[PDB]
């Protein structure tokens, strides 16, 4: 791929550039739960067919 | 001062223009900051910027209103009261992104036998009401 800037192809301003991809860690990424199953459960008696 | 200078009469000058007066009552710099260009630390746009200096930072003479009796005010948007003045407005139209500060000179003689008083005031984001 090639690695271009707008200073390649357009005239340009000095920026200070504050933004970072602190959001887009492979950590921060993951860094939330996600549900994997729901698992169902009773309290019924037992009985000979159930 | 005792070489005549006084707070009533001034006289400004940006680009071609001039406006003199002698009665004024100072002039007020809004939030005590004057305009300046955008800083690189604060910058976002990364293109070259245009900054058309003389041929848009100068005095435009908007149409003359009337006040009487009956008046009950009137108000103005910037840029947009500017919009098609010179080319300030050309520069505008032609970018999608544009800054500016203002230098606003309100203008209104009469004579010592008259009287009146009108408050002029610059709102930031002077969002108005609807009719409905």
């Amino acid at each position: 791929t090639n690695p271009l800037v707008p200073s390649d192809t357009v005239q340009t301003r000095h920026v200070v550039q504050h933004r970072s991809r602190s959001e887009s860690s492979i950590e921060s990424f993951f860094a939330r739960g996600a549900c994997v199953t729901i698992m169902t459960v009773d309290n019924s008696a037992s009985t000979t067919n159930k | 001062e005792a070489c005549g200078y006084s707070d009533r009469v001034l006289q400004l000058t940006l680009g071609n223009s001039t406006i003199t007066t002698q009665e004024a009552a100072n002039s007020v710099v809004a939030y005590g900051r004057w305009p300046e260009y955008l800083r690189d630390s604060e910058a976002n746009p990364v293109d070259q910027p245009t900054e058309p200096d003389v041929a848009a930072c100068r005095f435009y003479t908007l149409d003359t209103v009337s006040w009487t009796k009956e008046s009950r005010g009137w108000w103005w948007k910037l840029p947009d009261a500017l919009r098609d003045m010179g080319l300030f407005g050309q520069n505008m139209y032609y970018h999608y992104l544009g800054r500016s500060g203002y230098t606003v000179h309100v203008q209104c003689n009469a004579s010592k036998f008259h009287q009146g008083a009108l408050g002029v005031f610059a709102v930031p984001e002077m969002c108005l009401a609807g009719d409905s």
